[PDB]
């Protein structure tokens, strides 16, 4: 299930992955410079962003959180339970399980074995120097190029400043000499319209890196060192855990600002074997560069099945025109 | 030298001892691409003028010092004739380079 | 238990959230910048809003106030008897109970048992390093992109001056507009530690819940009927003179026990039409949604009880848990 | 004690200072228009002054401020540090507590005292004028109004509302019960000419409860009869006693409310309850 | 260049001594776009003047200065050869951005 | 001497303790070219100063020493004469020098 | 005046073994100082590199580095203010630079 998708989404009124500010009263949301043409030479513009991590940590919870439901959701590291974004410390050797267990830090493929997030996301182990590249990964989040060139300025953020209240049993503000904890507390708040390609190489999932193929004689074969059930409920879990990524359940400040989300358009194509990474929404012309990729790899010999939301894709195309996100996860995992 | 003063009335609104903490328009005011956007940010920097009048001595501290009418003059014959991004940059940062400065206000 | 609610309200001729002058005599409505398709191309407009932290407040005053009358309402901190939004400020180490009793901070589950202020809106406490994430997440109280298509500007704003030396003349700004919000509560961890959400006693998945089990039905309860006290009017500031005119206009809730996607905002002009499949085929899938519709048709296929106010809503999500 | 109260009434002469932008229903496409109306803070002055007015009377009354007995109700200002009773005697601005047992203006309309930092939340909640869409449409006068009385708080500060002397939750009160009801008696009353230069009220729909409830929906929408009525109906299920009482209007069927013929009787009733 | 009186004018309904203090044309002044909202904030800023003038005599100070009519004329030729948006809302933020000074208003 | 105390402030920005590892405003101030390039790394160092004020107290170490607004006025026009690179690069280097050095941060 | 071995000490710790920091970029350019300017660029980027060795002198079981005090930089900086003729210039360069290569006795 090599499967990539990337679309265009209407992020309004967020505040995801701020800059932290060292906690004083003035907090603002990431930025970076892109690249734009404006058809008079290539200009940089620095905008609000929503960084990989962030949304690979999103993606781990969304994975965990429909991983437990699943009855093979023992195998689980205990600090993964409670969305700790850690994998494995600098220095410990032994990790700890859901029921309790512990979990040695050599030969990586008992670890993917009794370990679901360390084996779809990867992990690090500085001690033994135990690694696993990740099976998910995301890309920025960044406003598109016809609408970052169409505003002609139009800053975006806004900065919002909203303080708390502190009052004591006799109902006084205070002053500063009796802190009473006041803070001012200005926090940024953007909007925009924005694309994203996260892209999951969830085929080598349950396999050790180490002998991804095994050769029983002169054949290859994968090394599924777990159960293949086990492999399924993996594959199925990481699959529905981008129905809350799609929704509103990504960033940071979501107990405050939760962004006004939707999803304007997207594409994916899941295919069976190792495929071309499916190019970025951010581009304006991205459908017509995936009008070009997905008709004629099919020529090649690679067995492209694409679904699209919102984009038409030509005709002579295959394409299964979903209408949401969720049944899109359904029609992905129909194929298991 | 025309933006001293001009620059103790900026770092009014970034210090202690006022509680105003509007790091935005700073920010907006030395990030200026164009020469509209270094007037909407002055602008916005010389709009909270009221505000911090009666304030000052309700907090014991002495009148804040409003940049006099005649650098204003200054301000725009300067914008005016700088339309160059170079020049133009440059203006704004050093308009608030010392927005950050340790100003001894309000003893 | 979790639950999605969203939809369109009427906030005719309020001041919510405004900016505040402070020192100054000028009073404004926070503005924020939105983006609209129009027509040729997108374009951003600036509008009045309500910040999610002020309805995240106002439904926390809400579930304080119907979990007073609960005989289990002892279970509170003394801050949250009197509405103080902090929930454990820099410097303290101790909590406040209602009855009186100091409550250590060293242990979630402890907190989580001895009061109920941090179980339901999540707390943090940074001298012993303790954190809760809150378990109700609201969004902003924008314009609906429908009403700001056909408004085309004129500000949707007018300001109005009030008298009272001590005899000063100040202007505040007064907004209206069918606006959309939406909110989530994800009520299936409360009363239930973050660090230890499963106990895996027989080798299977249990939840850790800490606290009597009435007790957590009577927490859930109380904090579904806070949503009573935030489509009647109880929502924003200067409540004292402004009191702004609420009527809800469009409702859609869902409901589940297991973990489903966040409804679509109600901002967008065509939410319906997203939600209709975002509904349909989540259902599809597998997951128990229960479909509550108040003046709004989605269309057949779907088992939406129609209904006809918020109380009724309440009610069935209560009576379902 | 919780009462809410919304209704119509036809106003002539109106005494703003103030129109206001208004969404009218314009089912083809929302439109905005500028309409007179009477801002809330007016609303809440002359209930203020009218509870002045039937609080003096009260034997009870002698713990007013000298400013409430002239009607000037601004309260507390920046840089006071005490107050005037009505006899003359001073009263300490640092406690809640301690205002409340000789203020009664400080204590239904709430105050807030800058200097010592001193705050009480207004029981009294009031929203404007405005005139119907009903009316509005045969224009392109009627209006609209609606009213809160959150006297449920009355005498009872902020800072602790409740005691807990056994794990039972108690209403702290710093008054003489006695006292607490004839200034809740006073709030009700204070209504009176709220509802009386030549507006005559056309309908009205109140309610009372002893538990909290959801605000009622405002008198300015077409349709705010059947929505307060499904209101009712529904939320009488949840578990809450409401009292119901209307003036020329009926809810329909299978739903107990008084029909009241007059503003001065709906007082009446609604103060014997307490 | 016909610039300070009109911002006499701005001032003198925002700066102190005086009772009237409408924040709402001075701040739709800076954010204007187009030339039928300017020329409708511009005229109600300067429908205030009769009131300003009624009050000057209530403290004894010399009386506001309305700008000249031939001052009000020459912004309808200096704005109706303006299309650019750009230049436009330069002089719509210069206008408001010289309101905020530290002269004096009438002794 | 008016180069001490501005690297001072500068090695605050990376030392044991005060946990802000701040290495691409000295990369700037240090690789800068032209005037421009100069003061913007200067202006991206000094907002950081609250940051570092905060932070001084939440750790029990003395305030930081923020630059008095004399040095800064005096550097901005000792800037405005060098038309070429050479003798700015001197400059650039002695000021983000003393940002690694064994300074008295928290005694 | 005595600061020319302070800041060779923590030179080289540049080039020794037991630390896996080969930057002989920074060294060679040092004693390649032709100008005042890139001399100091030089010492500039010596001095860069002084938070990795040391936070990994401790990460090996070894003493931290000995930084150069704010005197010895003082040092530095008013002997090249006072010093426009390369003649000088190169000797002064090599003496510094030659202190990166001896048998310091860093890790016991």
């Amino acid at each position: 299930m090599y499967v990539r998708i990337s679309g265009r989404i209407r992020l309004n009124a967020h505040s995801l992955n701020a800059q932290g500010g060292g906690g004083t009263n003035y907090i603002e949301i990431t930025k970076t410079k892109v690249t734009v043409r404006t058809e008079n030479g290539w200009t940089v513009v620095e905008v609000p962003a929503i960084t990989g991590n962030m949304l690979k940590h999103w993606h781990f919870v969304g994975f965990v959180d429909y991983f437990k439901t699943t009855p093979y959701g023992v195998n689980l590291t205990e600090r993964a339970l409670r969305y700790n974004g850690t994998r494995f410390g600098q220095g410990e050797t032994t990790a700890t399980k859901a029921n309790g267990a512990t979990v040695q830090l050599n030969d990586e493929a008992t670890i993917i074995k009794e370990l679901a997030d360390a084996d779809v996301h990867g992990f690090l182990a500085p001690k033994t120097g135990r690694r696993r590249v990740s099976l998910v990964k995301a890309s920025f989040i960044l406003p598109t190029e016809d609408f970052i060139k169409e505003v002609e300025g139009e800053r975006l953020i806004t900065a919002i400043k909203h303080n708390r209240v502190d009052v004591d049993e006799k109902g006084a503000i205070g002053s500063s000499k009796e802190g009473t904890a006041q803070m001012l507390f200005s926090r940024e708040y953007a909007t925009g319209l924005y694309g994203f390609s996260i892209v999951l190489d969830l085929g080598l999932v349950g396999i050790p890196q180490g002998l991804p193929v095994k050769f029983e004689e002169n054949q290859p074969r994968p090394n599924i060192v777990i159960d293949p059930n086990e492999r399924k409920a993996r594959i199925e879990s990481a699959l529905k855990a981008l129905i809350p990524m799609l929704s509103g359940y990504i960033g940071a400040n979501l107990a405050r600002s939760f962004p006004v989300f939707k999803v304007e358009e997207l594409v994916a194509i899941a295919s069976e074997g190792p495929i071309p990474a499916l190019v970025h929404g951010f581009y304006e012309d991205y459908i017509e560069a995936n009008r070009s990729i997905i008709k004629n790899a099919r020529a090649l010999g690679f067995n492209i099945e694409v679904f699209t939301y919102n984009v038409d894709l030509g005709e002579d195309i295959e394409a299964t025109k979903v209408s949401s996100v969720e049944e899109l996860v359904a029609n992905l995992v129909k194929m298991v | 030298g025309w933006i001293r003063n001009i620059g103790r009335y900026l770092s009014y609104l970034v210090d202690d001892t006022f509680e105003e903490y509007a790091y935005d328009v700073v920010d907006g005011i030395a990030k200026a691409r164009t020469q509209e956007e270094l007037l909407e940010g002055v602008y916005k920097a010389l709009r909270l003028a009221p505000k911090l009048k009666k304030k000052a001595e309700s907090k014991g501290c002495p009148p804040p010092r409003i940049p006099s009418p005649e650098d204003i003059e200054a301000l725009e014959e300067k914008v005016e004739q700088l339309s160059n991004p170079k020049d133009l940059r440059k203006l704004a940062v050093s308009l608030a380079l010392w927005a950050f400065a340790s100003w001894n206000n309000c003893p």
